[PDB]
């Protein structure tokens, strides 16, 4: 064959612009808008789901994928980027620190893991960015409860509050106003309808409107009872009936 | 014959009222030739204490091994090694050489400072974990300290009645063997202080 | 084809040096101003973070100040991401030697390797070179303390008092007059913050 | 524009003009012909003889693929050697696993993936030839035509190059002349009847006719090239309706 | 050990003991060495179960594809795949397979693949070691092309002999019917003809 | 310029060659519409073989990935062809690893994976076609799952492709609004390719013999594909209607 | 290494004036369970050669492949050069010797015992033995196994130097070889009553003759010679 | 134009400009001329020197016994395709006890030319080549193309100013075939060929090279006073 | 080492004693030879007990892998394939027995495999050193269509048959139920009977009955300052 494609496409201007990687932005810019609040006791990621013909199975397109069942994950920009990465962590996570240590990773690692496989894709030729950029939400014990924003350059950064998406720039600031130090899961999940409301015309019903948590123990699917102090899952999607039940107080 | 015996030894662990207490004998030979009384079976990385057990070139190696990987994980995770973190690390690690495999023992004991659980563990050379709090011991007089360490333990020792227990333990057991002797440490380990006392004793 | 895209990247210009680290060094200089400042008996290491906000989380973020050992530090200036690839390859490196000898490595060759991964990707290849500088801080007996700047060419030098980042230019000049042998630690706190306090371009020095 | 200097790469076209190109050159090959028979099937050629100082019967293009194979072509001479020798080490790894000799429906898809391969990237440029191929195995007459695109069906008839008009009109009178289907002995006369009158649209140089044939008892379930006796009768029929 | 496959009229019956032994100890009783690979072929297993466990599901995988891109497998064109395997890879799988199966077209066939291996087809084969007894009955009381009820009984009836002269052999028949109606599972008792 | 025509980055955020996949689609002009049964599932597609000297019976849509899994697929010839290699592998390797047969819904991830892979490799290409695997799980009933040129997929009760899907996509909504019942839940296959193909007829306006229709039929276990004398007896069961 | 599992017994053959005649019985037999009869174990290639192969059936087939590559490899692009430069015995012979010789040098040897004959397109008398020892020679008569050993003398005791071949005719050769596959079999265990036997004719090319049975066992002695020594 | 750089990239016309090229490369170089008759093979090549210091520079290399080529246009890419041949004779000489045939050797190098023009920023070799033997099943003269176009034929010429000696060869193309049993007769009609396609650089006792084989006559190349003989 | 698998009607009780043994010398006496490929696969290891437990975790977590990738519960099938090939690779050289016992949607299920890597369907199977002692007692007591209660009674019996002649049996005897689409429940525990002799008398060394060299602090926490 010869692939001449080796040699960087993410080239310098002579104004040092990475070409590749503000274009990436505009992908993200299309996307449903998601958002991520972080309480004392948890977090809270929204977002609205792609539109689809009624006719489609709508289960079946989620964009809030599990990734550990103490990590889950959502983002915005394109759907395909977005898949072939979530392989990719839970792969990655099992080989390297699950037949190691045996454990799930803490959650700025898996953050700085996924980190360098964006640095690569956009500093090696012939590889496009991914077109997403990611919320990722999760617990550990050593660090708490975590919210970090991933973004296409593969910078990682903590935020007590972001958005990302359609209105990502707006919802910061609504969000930063109802930001407190005395913060609920309840008191966030609130704002989080609140804001989602703003930044979304469609409509807000529980088949469509994804609330999904980091925060609630299950020893209940825990999947086995046998020592309860085991944690089980942090993550839950919450079910569409209770979802319908707190969309009377939008 | 056996690479365990070439400088045999021993290392017994035990735990106590929120502490453990890790010994070991400080006698290297090459077979009969016993040549170093210096010699550390013990190390320590942070609060995981680690006693190595069989053939001495191959104790030297799994230190400086675990001396790399140890430092790594401080630095990215920002963070000691937890006791059982660092279990799981040294079973996964034995398990690198399947077959020809390591042929050392390590005795794990530490305090696992973000609960106050009082933890120790074994291993064989393939590794699996051995799961007993009351003791684990390991080498060549393995048998000898069983007898002796199951009738000195009475569940729940105090700081210092666990100091008197560790110390004759040890003792008459090593000097009792061939391959061990020529003095001993006894690591006294708490949550706030860690103290070291080279024990006077017959050196035969 | 193929070849259309492709125009033989990696080529000096008449000068000799090519252009792209000459961009690159644009892209870091865009970065907070840092400084370092050698001393008797330590060294001090301030920055100022810039491309920042308060709604990101500055209680736990990090730009800047990585732990590489107890005795070596760095403080960066570029791309978050580009740092990141060379702060764990040093971090391995230093560690393949501390196992090998038992003994720390020296300063001067860990900046030389790092150097030689920055110097491959403009010999051949065709990648864009790496745009970071760090401030390398470190001690050894041998030459006591030992203070390094290192640049995207890749050169690296000594010094006894720089900085990178914004207001290289200001901040250097003041330095110099400021720089005496019978400095301490305790001067060189005072003396960066009063350098720091006129060469931000936020608000106030916070 | 722009898409003429890149090799096999979408388009708002879709088809690539690279494809397109390739089929140019075929168009300019000699004429090649195949028809379905009822219990077997007959490929024949025109072999335009430039010189009378070409050796007859010795540049001959029908390649033999296994012992049941006929494959014939026009378009790119190299390309069609190369497609071809490529399919045999493929056709030979088959018949050890399987320890059969390859079906008609199998040895279809080693030839096209291989083109295929080559459609999805644009290092690698994909062959230039229309083959036409088949012969009879357990399951039938297989009579087959590939493209330089990539796309092959079944034929009762199949053509191609300059006179490809000539051949098909007629190729359509003989399907309707026989619902059945025309017997693969018969059918040799009339294979040497389309060659010639195909030989008018290609008239500027002389040719000469060369047929083979591959038929489920005929031949014997064998492979083999019309010769002597039964080439001359088919010489004779096809000149005489002509005048 | 006993496993054969036996053509008649209609097509072919495959019948199999279930007793497996480990040592003097008997380790499963109620093994099926009768199994499925295709709809309509299907394998006897004897010799090591690891070795011929392991290559069921390599064939099985390759079989899917024949299916799929160049028609059915035969029996002939299935049994070669495994004469393959054993060949190369013969001092690692010590495997003896009989590969049987009914086509509509080409009745029914049976083709034995040895440790060594080598395709036999032979209109009927026996193996394995506790129907060493069998061979005698057998040979001298085959009739051509069955009737369908006489080939039940036919292998009920030797088996008898089968498992009271060997220890290792015994249990329920276990018995596939490969015809035209397709796959009929029959198991019968050990009791009903060992004591009658 | 060459932004095109690699798959790097486009300044509006999409690929040029993902659209171009979609135009190229357009091209054949054959239409293939799937609907589900309480039972079965079943794929009717237009079926055009213009002159005699290609050979009818040849003519084809459909691709059987496994004894279960069928594949219909909407656009270029050639590149359908590829993509059914790839897919017949990928089910195969699953069985071996996994002891089981892969899922309609597996199937589809994995190459909705694969499409990814080549829209952000230079060289590699987006295929011009659309994969639609039907099936019949064993225990989840019905199955139907598209997947496009870009990777993004969802599964489906009833969907349409072909340049002339607009007017069929149309008339199931209403169809399916006034029933209520989200999918025909007859048991009977019988009854629900009668259905199919009538209501084709409604919706791009033009009557079909059974030379112009090609049906293929999937229930559990198995896919199997309707000769041509059964199909003429379903018309007669039509007219009578 | 390789550990016998199937083979065959023996293959017996002679050479006269215008060609060859090349016998062999028909067995695979797996220790002394004689589990398959009638496995043949000559091969046609043409009309012009046969290839006649003792040892290993597993081996067998594996270079049963090798002879049809050898076969439509020939026969690829035009005819009319293989025609004129068509498969001798010696093209076989040749190809053949190569590929064992790879094998087992690397401790994997094919293992079998070959003797290749025909008669070229020249009608010069061909007949050559290769083996899995790498042992290769033409000789007048040549028998594998078994049969080097008991066969062969008689077909030795008729031709002895290669001034004999001409002497001998095909009628006269074809009488040896029946008249020594009777003592075979009288005297050898591992025998099978089937046997097949060809004759290749530069002037009338392979008539084969299959499943021809051996004669009547002689049991003259049987009947008067009793016991086994002192006692009865 | 544009399709002279991209060797990947079809030509609208199909006709890569580069393969247009090496032809032009076949056509300045030397003129050689072939001939077959139905028991020997005979070529004729003009031998070339710089200057009247350089020696004269045989071009046809006997390749093996049976087997010999002359080139015509580039020297350098001569060498490739000719030390491939002489590999791949005594390969199959060796295994098959098969001597490799005239029209199989053709096909080697026909799928080699293929591959690089298949790969993009490879190039067709700049060179023709008229390989002539003699085997059991005759004689033969095998024309190699740059454009990967295998044909037997009775006779050609390429290089420059071929047309003289094409008129000669259609002309004398019966007489030479009946022509057999007599070497010598044979290469006298080849003399006469080339110096027609000469006009100034007159042919001497060494700017004529001269090569035959047959079926009783090894390959031999003949030069100097054998070749006074046929002049 | 002693362990029972009993399929029954609701789900597939696994029950195992918990002294573990290296040699005649009792490493543990007690610690769960039961442990979790996943919550509805679980485990127990005869043979090499080093061998086991690095097995099931090297395999398991591909199985993670496949079960979050399919969206569906863990499958026992597809667990069983992926074991049955590693072993396999080295040509069954690991030491592994595992009875690999548990629920997925298709319903419940036990199977053995040994270190070649033979594996057999049971209604009931038994592996371990006591592998015949407890098979006896299940082979008697067994009947059709087993409830949960009757699989209860058996599991604990078989295991307390092998206590009395299996010597590395012995202490505690845990039982896990595996309910098909149902919480594993663990009755860790399920009896105890009565080990180790309170003391006859002291043995516990009055204070000051040692001889000490010397002693320093050594610190261990990252330095701090003064």
């Amino acid at each position: 064959m010869t692939d001449r494609y080796s040699f960087s496409l993410t080239t310098f201007s002579p104004s040092g612009k990475l070409g590749q990687i503000d274009y990436a932005l505009t992908a993200v810019k299309q996307g449903v808008t998601s958002l991520g609040i972080k309480a004392t006791n948890g977090v809270v990621i929204a977002t609205e789901k792609k539109s689809s013909s009624p006719l489609a199975m709508s289960e079946t397109l989620s964009k809030v994928s599990l990734l550990t069942p103490d990590i889950g994950a959502v983002y915005s920009g394109m759907g395909p980027d977005y898949r072939v990465l979530v392989d990719k962590s839970r792969k990655v996570a099992h080989t390297s620190y699950k037949r190691i240590y045996g454990e799930y990773p803490p959650t700025k690692l898996l953050v700085s893991e996924v980190a360098k496989i964006m640095q690569e894709a956009t500093q090696s030729g012939g590889v496009r960015p991914f077109g997403v950029s990611l919320l990722i939400a999760g617990h550990d014990e050593f660090n708490g409860f975590s919210l970090y924003q991933v973004d296409p350059s593969g910078s990682y950064f903590p935020w007590k509050a972001t958005a990302i998406g359609k209105g990502s720039v707006a919802a910061k600031t609504f969000l930063e106003k109802r930001w407190n130090d005395e913060l609920e899961l309840e008191d966030a999940i609130h704002i989080a309808l609140l804001t989602l409301k703003e930044s979304v015309e469609g409509e807000f019903n529980g088949d469509t409107i994804e609330l999904a948590i980091i925060g609630d123990e299950n020893p209940d699917l825990l999947g086995y009872t046998g020592i309860p102090t085991d944690k089980g899952p942090r993550f839950r999607k919450l079910t569409s009936q209770e979802i319908n039940d707190r969309l009377e107080a939008l | 014959s056996d690479p365990s015996s070439i400088n045999g030894g021993i290392v017994v662990a035990m735990t106590g009222k929120d502490c453990v207490a890790i010994a070991c004998d400080l006698r290297l030979g090459s077979q009969s030739l016993g040549v170093s009384n210096k010699f550390e079976k013990i190390f320590h990385y942070g609060h995981v204490f680690l006693g190595i057990t069989g053939l001495a070139t191959d104790v030297t190696t799994l230190n400086e091994m675990f001396r790399y990987k140890t430092n790594l994980y401080k630095l990215k995770e920002e963070r000691a090694i937890e006791p059982e973190t660092f279990t799981q690390l040294v079973s996964s690690s034995l398990y690198e050489r399947r077959f020809g495999p390591y042929f050392v023992g390590p005795v794990v004991a530490g305090i696992n400072s973000k609960s106050g659980k009082p933890f120790i563990a074994g291993f064989d050379l393939i590794g699996c974990i051995d799961e007993a709090k009351d003791f684990i011991v390991s080498g060549t007089a393995s048998d000898q300290l069983f007898g002796m360490c199951e009738s000195l333990y009475e569940p729940n020792l105090e700081p210092e009645d666990l100091f008197e227990t560790i110390s004759q333990a040890l003792l008459n057991a090593a000097d009792r063997d061939a391959l061990s002797g020529w003095g001993a440490v006894v690591y006294i380990i708490k949550k706030d202080e860690v103290v070291k006392r080279y024990l006077k004793m017959r050196q035969d | 084809g193929s070849r259309r895209y492709d125009s033989r990247t990696t080529i000096f210009s008449p000068e000799g040096r090519l252009y792209q680290v000459e961009y690159a060094l644009e892209s870091i200089s865009h970065a907070g101003t840092a400084i370092g400042i050698m001393a008797s008996d330590g060294i001090v290491l301030a920055a100022e973070r810039k491309v920042t906000s308060t709604l990101l989380e500055q209680d736990t973020s990090t730009e800047k100040l990585y732990k590489l050992n107890d005795k070596i530090a760095v403080a960066v200036a570029g791309l978050t991401a580009d740092a990141e690839i060379l702060i764990n390859t040093a971090r391995i490196h230093a560690q393949n030697y501390l196992k090998t000898y038992n003994e720390d490595i020296p300063v001067e060759i860990l900046v030389r390797r790092l150097s030689d991964i920055k110097q491959g990707y403009t010999q051949h290849g065709g990648l864009r070179p790496f745009g970071v500088s760090f401030i390398y801080a470190g001690y050894d007996d041998r030459y006591g303390y030992q203070l390094y700047t290192s640049n995207p060419s890749g050169n690296y030098t000594g010094w006894k008092a720089i900085s990178v980042g914004a207001n290289t230019s200001a901040a250097q000049t003041l330095l110099q007059m400021d720089y005496k042998d019978d400095m301490k630690v305790d001067d060189a706190i005072e003396l960066a913050l009063k350098t720091l306090s006129k060469t931000t371009d936020s608000s106030a020095l916070t | 524009t722009g898409y003429d200097l890149s090799n096999s790469v979408f388009s708002p076209d879709g088809r690539n003009f690279q494809v397109e190109y390739a089929v140019k050159a075929v168009e300019n090959g000699t004429t090649s012909i195949g028809i379905k028979c009822n219990d077997g099937v007959v490929f024949a050629v025109e072999k335009l003889i430039t010189s009378k100082l070409l050796v007859p019967q010795k540049n001959v293009k029908i390649q033999v693929v296994d012992r049941h194979i006929g494959c014939v072509y026009s378009g790119l001479i190299p390309d069609g050697r190369h497609l071809v020798n490529r399919g045999r080490e493929e056709a030979a790894s088959f018949k050890k696993l399987y320890k059969t000799p390859i079906p008609i429906p199998a040895f279809a898809d080693r030839l096209g993936q291989y083109v295929q391969a080559h459609t999805l990237y644009n290092s690698v440029r994909p062959f230039g030839v229309s083959t036409i191929f088949g012969g009879v195995d357990k399951n039938g007459a297989h009579l087959y035509m590939l493209e330089p695109s990539g796309s092959y069906w079944g034929y009762k008839g199949a053509a191609t190059g300059k006179g490809r008009q000539s051949a098909k009109a007629e190729l359509e009178k003989l399907v309707d002349h026989h619902p059945e289907g025309l017997s693969a002995r018969e059918a040799v006369k009339q294979a040497a009847k389309i060659i010639y009158l195909a030989h008018e649209d290609n008239k500027e140089k002389d040719f000469e006719l060369e047929i083979s044939w591959c038929s489920l008892s005929e031949t014997n379930g064998l492979h083999k090239f019309v010769k002597g006796d039964l080439l001359q009768e088919a010489i004779d029929f096809a000149q005489k309706e002509i005048n | 050990t006993s496993i054969m496959a036996v053509t008649f009229k209609d097509g072919v019956i495959l019948g199999a003991d279930s007793r497996t032994t480990t040592g003097a100890y008997i380790a499963n009783r109620v093994t099926d060495k009768l199994t499925r690979v295709h709809d309509k072929i299907w394998c006897c297993r004897s010799g090591s179960a690891a070795d011929t466990q392991a290559i069921a599901d390599i064939v099985q995988y390759h079989l899917e594809l024949y299916t799929s891109q160049y028609g059915t497998p035969s029996t002939e064109t299935a049994a070669s795949v495994f004469k393959e395997l054993c060949y190369e890879n013969k001092d690692n799988l010590t495997a003896g397979i009989i590969v049987a199966g009914y086509d509509d077209k080409n009745k029914g066939e049976v083709y034995t693949i040895p440790l060594g291996g080598s395709v036999h087809k032979l209109p009927y084969a026996i193996a394995g070691s506790g129907s060493t007894f069998i061979y005698g009955y057998c040979d001298k009381n085959f009739r051509e092309n069955m009737s369908k009820e006489e080939t039940v009984d036919f292998i009920k009836h030797s088996l008898s002999q089968a498992i009271k002269w060997d220890g290792s052999s015994g249990g329920v028949i276990r018995m596939v019917v490969l015809t035209a109606a397709g796959v009929e599972r029959l198991i019968f008792y050990p009791d009903e003809y060992e004591q009658l | 310029g060459y932004d095109r025509h690699i798959t790097i980055f486009s300044p509006e955020g999409r690929l040029y060659q993902v659209e171009y996949a979609f135009k190229a689609t357009n091209q054949t002009n054959i239409n293939s519409l799937a609907v589900r049964g309480k039972d079965c599932t079943v794929v009717i597609s237009q079926k055009k073989v213009p002159d005699k000297l290609l050979d009818p019976t040849t003519v084809s849509y459909i691709f059987c990935i496994s004894r279960t899994i069928g594949m219909v697929v909407n656009g270029p010839i050639p590149d359908a062809r590829n993509a059914a290699l790839r897919a017949k592998a990928e089910a195969a390797e699953f069985r071996y690893k996994y002891g089981y047969d892969m899922p309609c819904d597996v199937l589809a991830k994995r190459m909705a994976n694969l499409s990814q892979i080549y829209t952000q490799r230079a060289y590699m290409r987006p295929l011009g076609v659309i994969l639609t695997f039907v099936s019949v799980d064993e225990e989840l009933g019905p199955s139907i799952y598209k997947t496009d040129p870009a990777g993004y997929y969802v599964g489906y009760k009833a969907t349409a492709t072909g340049p002339k899907q607009q007017e069929i996509t149309t008339n199931l909504e209403n169809h399916f609004k006034k029933s209520k019942i989200d999918h025909i839940n007859e048991e009977s296959w019988e009854k629900v390719v009668e259905f199919a193909i009538t209501h084709m007829i409604d919706a791009l306006g033009t009557e079909f013999s059974k030379n112009d229709l090609e049906v293929g039929v999937a229930t559990k276990d198995k896919f199997f594909t309707l000769s041509a004398e059964n199909i003429e007896e379903r018309l007669v069961a039509i007219a009578e209607q | 290494t390789q550990q016998p599992i199937v083979t065959g017994t023996s293959v017996i053959s002679m050479k006269y004036d215008n060609g060859v005649i090349i016998a062999a019985d028909n067995l695979g037999s797996y220790g002394s369970l004689l589990r398959f009869n009638g496995v043949e174990r000559l091969i046609p290639v043409g009309d012009n050669t046969v290839v006649g192969i003792s040892g290993d059936i597993s081996d067998m087939q594996h270079i049963e492949r090798l002879l049809k590559d050898l076969v439509t490899e020939n026969a690829y692009d035009n005819p009319l050069a293989d025609a004129e430069e068509a498969l001798e015995p010696s093209y076989i012979f040749e190809y053949l010797a190569t590929v064992m010789y790879q094998r087992r040098s690397k401790m994997n040897p094919l293992w079998n015992a070959i003797i290749v004959a025909g008669v070229q397109s020249n009608g010069d008398q061909f007949l050559r033995y290769v083996n899995l020892l790498g042992v290769t020679y033409s000789s007048p008569t040549l028998a594998t196994g078994f049969g080097a050993h008991m066969a062969n003398p008689l077909l030795r005791k008729v031709v002895d130097r290669e001034s004999d071949i001409p002497k001998t005719t095909v009628q006269v050769a074809e009488e040896a070889i029946v008249n020594a596959m009777r003592v075979l079999y009288y005297r050898d265990a591992r025998s099978s009553r089937n046997f097949s036997l060809a004759i290749i004719d530069k002037n009338t090319g392979l008539t084969f003759k299959k499943n021809l049975q051996v004669e009547n066992m002689k049991w003259d002695f049987a009947k008067d010679i009793k016991g086994y020594g002192t006692q009865k | 134009n544009n399709y002279d750089g991209d060797t990947v990239t079809f030509s609208p016309t199909g006709r890569l400009f580069q393969v247009e090229y090496a032809l032009e490369a076949i056509k300045q170089g030397s003129v050689t001329v072939g001939l077959r008759s139905n028991t020997h093979a005979v070529l004729v090549a003009l031998k070339r020197n710089a200057d009247e210091l350089s020696s004269y520079q045989k071009k046809i290399i006997k390749c093996d016994e049976h087997m010999g080529l002359s080139l015509a246009g580039l020297a350098p890419d001569a060498r490739v395709l000719s030390n491939y041949l002489r590999q791949q004779c005594n390969y199959s000489s060796l295994v098959f006890n098969r001597k490799l045939a005239v029209e199989r050797a053709g096909h080697l190098l026909c799928d080699k030319a293929q591959k690089n023009t298949q790969s993009y920023g490879g190039r067709p070799y700049g060179v023709g080549l008229l390989i002539i033997g003699y085997d059991k099943s005759g004689a033969h003269l095998l024309e190699f193309q740059p454009s990967g176009n295998v044909t037997e034929l009775y006779g050609t010429a390429i290089g420059a100013r071929s047309q003289g000696a094409k008129t000669y060869l259609e002309r004398t193309l019966d007489t030479f075939i009946k022509i057999d049993g007599n070497p010598d007769e044979l290469i006298k009609a080849g003399v006469e060929a080339i110096s027609q396609s000469l006009r100034d650089e007159s042919l001497t006792v060494d700017n004529l090279s001269i090569a035959i084989v047959g079926k009783d006559t090894p390959f031999t190349i003949y030069d100097g006073e054998a070749v006074a003989k046929y002049i | 080492t002693t362990i029972v698998g009993v399929k029954f009607n609701n789900g597939v009780v696994i029950a195992a004693d918990t002294r573990s043994t290296q040699g005649p010398i009792v490493a543990d006496k007690n610690c769960a030879k039961l442990h979790r490929i996943s919550p509805k696969i679980w485990c127990a290891g005869a043979g090499t007990a080093a061998d086991t437990e690095a097995v099931t975790q090297l395999i398991g977590s591909n199985i993670e892998l496949h079960s979050l990738y399919t969206s569906r519960e863990p499958r026992v099938v597809s667990a069983l394939q992926m074991l049955k090939q590693h072993l396999f690779k080295y040509q069954g050289h690991i030491g592994a027995y595992l009875i690999v016992a548990g629920v997925d949607p298709t319903g419940s299920h036990l199977f053995s495999i040994h270190a070649h890597g033979s594996t057999d369907v049971g209604y009931y199977l038994s592996l371990g050193s006591g592998s015949l002692a407890a098979m006896a007692v299940l082979e008697s007591h067994w009947k059709q269509d087993l409830t949960k209660e009757e699989a209860i009674k058996l599991a604990s019996d078989a295991i307390q048959a092998g206590i009395w002649n299996d010597l590395g049996s012995g202490s505690n005897v845990d039982v896990c139920v595996m309910e098909i689409g149902k919480d594993a429940e663990y009755l860790r525990n399920y009896l105890t009977p009565n080990v180790r002799e309170e003391k006859q008398k002291s043995y516990k060394f009055p204070r000051g009955t040692t001889a000490v060299l010397k002693e320093s602090i050594v610190n261990i926490c990252d330095i701090q300052e003064e």
